[PDB]
């Protein structure tokens, strides 16, 4: 209602806030992005689709490397998220820095959640209106949804972006905390091309990946791709047969 | 005026009585009064 | 240069070298290192000259507007802490100036001493600060007396500025005597001083 | 109301101020936490129970440590929630820095209080739009509440957020100061239990205390749970009776 | 509507601040507290009965120390006290170190006043609605009202908060300026218990006192407070008969 | 609407400005004070007469001593006269701090409008809604009027406050240059009780004034009083005849 | 109605700023002053019949020194005046500080212009609602009119405040560049009498000068006033006549 | 300068010797150097006289301020803490002054001793502190007793203190000896302890 979302420093009567709501609904207009856990890895994969043959393949870029074994992947204003990675980036190597440690994704998530809470406060700043799901291997694997709201939340599998509804009734189906490392990567391409409604090729999806056996972040090429995406593939057509 | 009047009025006939008292005025003033703006809220939590 | 300071049953007394000398150099005859505070507080002042009369001044401004905002007569102890927090705080602007607050107030007698680096000290009864405050000290308490009155006083603060003048070769023949008895603030000035030591024949 | 609303710069005719009034509504928006003082110690309920089964059940969670002997739980925002309670860990800490000496539980309530109340002032900030639960021992137990105003309220068995009102009602007829550490435990387990309307499993839930004996902050561990919502279980059955 | 209580920097056509006098009536909803100015000392008394018996029935404080020989108490919102107090005692102690002297009530008055009304001028800024009384002995007894604003007022006898009213009357009979200490106690107890209507207990007051002799502070301790209630409650009963 | 008055970066239509406007009648809506000229020195009179017996006899004052040879009166809130009058005697001993020499009488009213000047041109922060008459004895008495815009008007006799009508028709006929000391400080009395309708009592009105042989401030006890009130009451009797 | 007088950060789309053109209207609600640029000196004259007979003969007294050569009259707000008058003598003794140069009239109205520029520019403040009438010999005698926004126009008679309309057709007609002091001064005297509706006396008007030769500053005094006077008043009675 | 120090099982004790002098100059008659923090607190400086007056003027007024905060009258851990961080800020303004913060708390008695570069470190039997202080530890730490009252510490922190005065001649006479029994913070005044130091000579 007016006068409740003309400003960020207006609660509403209900204790909602529709500004920060209307930031939520600027994640679901946007592309997708899921991720998956699993006890050998967290794995994320984010749709690289394009609007036109006349945009670059790649277009730059759906999964950023923040630390060395953390990355994020994107759903909601594009703008933002330059920004908003940036300064995700500075804050790893910071404790890299100060600590000489890795950051661990609770930390990261921590800064960039308090970050965006600061301009949620004030009235002067309207604050990031994206949500990344930030990746990486501590000790353990570990997935967080960064909210535009700036809350944090640690999932097993995730969804965001406008497929989010889809994938969250999918994996409460058939995720189970025994998906191996490979079948997960995959079970999260067969959630992508749920949300699009279409097959995947290589050439509209980007995966990396964080192994805990490498300990490290590493980036899926599309050669590489190749056999995990016809597999999912199969799966994606009998999901549009139903 | 005229609806306290009255208003006094209805308590007298309630009592059975004809003639209105002091009593029932006052009573009147507070009646039509309550009925037309209200008074109950609030002591904090947070305004104590 | 030096100042002195005694509690008078009556009054208070305090002293200043109103010619003060340095080397060969004097700056001026009728310079004033006697500062009146308020109506019935003095400040008198050893070390230097200038740094003397530019903290002195803004001292003066605090008296008045103290008894603006309270209602009432300040008290000895207000400004004689004020002096050494504005001493402490301009510490990039230092006043290196050796002070001597008293007077008489609702609390009544009492001479404090703050020196060049800050800090409220109280003396007493008796107080000497600067050169000839060594000698001093025990010039005053010869003839000191509680129930010494406001006359005695003024010739026995004479005595110790007598004193340090002639071990010296360079401080002043001018002298202040201030008297605070609490119906008059008189300044003696250097003519009415003069004869007092003139008993004292030089 | 109305128009006096819209900033919290206004004051209205009630006396009120609405935009105050609105923060409070946060709080009911999140879920209840429950704390009760007992005469051995004061006791910390959060709930940390999930509203998917893809979430991890440890970041909807609201216990937070802040000093070796004092602990917190939050209901309103997430968000605000973290910046107010990192925000507690310094003020605890500057107190140790400059005195040697862990901060009294009555002091840093008294401190976050008036951090609180610098953003209900400003018209360039809105409130914290929380409560909290500060439960600790300094000496002897003590336990208060933040209102979002930056107001302070003693407390000695109490509760903030949806479940408030029942836990309120509860502990009028129920909480007497006879009781010991292990019968305010489980009464505030039923407390937990009423709320929700349901069954307890220690998997949902996570208790903190802080004992006056071991005048320390201990968190019970998931195997030290069972039993006191084993308990608890015997008593909730008897409201959903009612 | 107005628009004139939109904010402070708008007066009303009608010469006011409009919206300070919406301040104004943020003291009068709060509870209630009384300063019984005699010439063998002041009294003060002031709100505990305040919330039921889930809080703490010794809830702190409307009867704050400033120094040990000045005291304040307080009505409207206590989040607005809580920051006010604070600046006072520290205003207070500010005195003392560049001056070594006990500030006196009245200069106190004007500090705090000239405090207040930063908040009142500025526009960015909503004032304290937040009333003070502050009753000390600096030298005689003495007795202000700080108004929200920052005016200051000088009173015989006053209250503030929800019972203003009716000792506005019983004083207006029964005070007298040349009252005992004992005398005015009691009687500002006898007003108390009108004002709440209802008997006293020591545990719905909490009672401070700066004497002329001893020129300290000290609260009066709930058992040492009763024989005074004692023989006020006889008079409350009497006139809650009527 | 019309008004264009919500702010003071807003002319009205009129070329006024209603703010300003507003603020000029909150002066009447405060208290009186009588300011009069005569050759021998300048009196200035103030109404220390508010509230009843609720308030103390003794409200402050209301006729501060700004300067040592500089006194003044207000009008107008209580509130905004705290500050504006704290500054303005910050501002006389800073003159002499500076200078060593005596403020002028004209020059300070100058310096107190210069403050609220500023208030009038930016929109952060409301002009006080205040007015103080200055009456002193540079070395030839004058007596000026400060006005809520910063505006000055240099007068000879005048009211401000309630009596802002009364006394200039009263002296329209009364006034003359040649009054001595004692029959001009009548006359000042005699057009209060025209103010307020009543004989005066020296118990609640305070009187300073500076006269030219002094040339310093000085104040009148109600002792000292009691003769002038005595000689002032006669001719508030002949007034209240009609 | 519109936004475009509503801020004074808009313009119209009329192309005009109506904010500065009710500054402008803040000017003709002052009393009228006038000036006349003879080739033998230059002369201010302003209204000195404000007030009443309770407000001093001296009593603003529009034409105030700023230097050494140059005296400036005023008409509109008296209080944004003071400040722009102030200005002017600070800027002028700047002129005489880095350069040793006698204040340049046309660059001392220059540097008046763009310091009111500063205060139209910006939209948190408002620009002065003052003309000045910027006169001197720095040279050959000059005279300018500044204006509420803060624009330079050179004038050789002008007007300005409540008389100002009547003036300038005045001078259309009467008004010459073959014109000797006396003449000037006698006829400027002229102009004042048909704003005033009513003749002159020397008590009702100042008038400064600057002459040429003597290059300074200096007040007419009323014996010096009056033979000029009496002159003048032989056409005002003629064209206050039909 | 010299300062003192030994805890004891029913209180602290701790002594200072007024006048400073830096080898026959004196600045004034008297100079407090034992500071009163709060009944049952003390402050005892060896150092300027200047530079601890400032600073304990400070630590009387914010420990008010945390008496009033807490509800609970500070530490004697606080106050040492309170003023190594306030040294530090002000190691901009050179001031070098020599502390000993001590009294009683809930956790005991106890004394902690500070440098100007910072610190704080627990004694809890013999602290002595000052260019005296090598010669006074012969005695202090002897004759200790940790079943000493706050009755034979002062008989002891007397003869250790003149034992000082009589190995240097930087310091002057002036002791003082403050005593906290518990109940109070009694201070001796110069004259009674002059009489305890007649019967440690003729």
């Amino acid at each position: 209602q007016m006068g409740y979302d003309r400003a960020i420093t207006v609660f509403s009567p209900d204790g909602r806030l529709f500004q920060v709501e209307y930031a939520r609904e600027a994640v679901k207009r946007g592309a997708t992005a899921i991720g998956i856990k699993c006890k050998e890895g967290v794995i994320l994969i984010a749709d690289k689709r394009v609007g036109s043959k006349l945009l670059e393949a790649d277009t730059i870029e759906k999964i950023y490397k923040i630390d060395e074994h953390i990355c994020a992947a994107t759903s909601g204003l594009v703008a933002d998220a330059r920004v908003l990675i940036d300064r995700a980036r500075i804050e790893a190597q910071i404790n890299r820095l100060t600590y000489d440690e890795p950051i661990t994704v609770k930390e990261l998530a921590k800064k960039i959640c308090d970050f965006k809470q600061q301009y949620t406060q004030y009235g002067g700043v309207r604050p990031f209106g994206v949500s990344l799901l930030i990746a990486g291997v501590d000790e353990v694997p570990k997935l967080y949804e960064t909210d535009p709201s700036g809350a944090l939340l640690e999932y097993k599998a995730t969804a965001i972006g406008m497929g989010r509804n889809a994938v969250t009734e999918f994996f409460e189906k058939e995720y189970r905390d025994d998906l191996s490392f490979d079948d997960a990567m995959v079970l999260g391409l067969v959630a992508m091309g749920l949300s699009i409604e279409s097959e995947l090729v290589p050439e509209n999806i980007e995966v990396g990946y964080v192994k805990v056996d490498d300990r490290t972040f590493k980036e899926v090429s599309p050669e590489e791709l190749k056999p995990y995406v016809e597999r999912a593939n199969e799966r994606i057509r009998e999901l549009l047969k139903k | 005026i005229k609806a306290i009047c009255t208003e006094a009025g209805m308590f007298a006939i309630r009592e059975e009585r004809a003639k209105v008292t002091m009593l029932d005025f006052t009573k009147a003033i507070e009646k039509v009064l309550k009925k037309t703006t209200p008074i109950p809220d609030l002591k904090g939590v947070m305004f104590v | 240069t030096t100042t002195v300071g005694l509690v008078c049953k009556d009054g208070v007394v305090m002293a200043t070298e109103k010619r003060a000398t340095m080397g060969n150099f004097i700056a001026s005859k009728a310079a004033k290192k006697i500062y009146q505070i308020a109506d019935r507080m003095a400040m008198t002042t050893a070390g230097s000259v200038g740094d003397a009369q530019f903290l002195a001044r803004i001292i003066k401004i605090e008296a008045n507007l103290y008894e603006i905002r309270r209602e009432r007569k300040p008290t000895v102890r207000a400004i004689a802490t004020l002096t050494s927090n504005l001493l402490n705080s301009y510490r990039y602007f230092p006043y290196l100036v050796q002070l001597l607050i008293g007077g008489i107030d609702s609390e009544g007698k009492s001479i404090y001493s703050i020196d060049p680096i800050g800090g409220a000290i109280e003396e007493k009864d008796i107080v000497a600060t600067g050169s000839g405050s060594l000698t001093a000290y025990g010039v005053l308490e010869d003839r000191f007396t509680p129930e010494i009155g406001v006359d005695e006083a003024v010739e026995l603060a004479v005595r110790a500025i007598y004193s340090a003048m002639k071990r010296d070769s360079a401080s002043g023949d001018g002298i202040d005597v201030v008297k605070i008895t609490e119906d008059e603030f008189y300044q003696y000035s250097p003519e009415e001083v003069e004869q007092i030591l003139a008993k004292f024949r030089k």
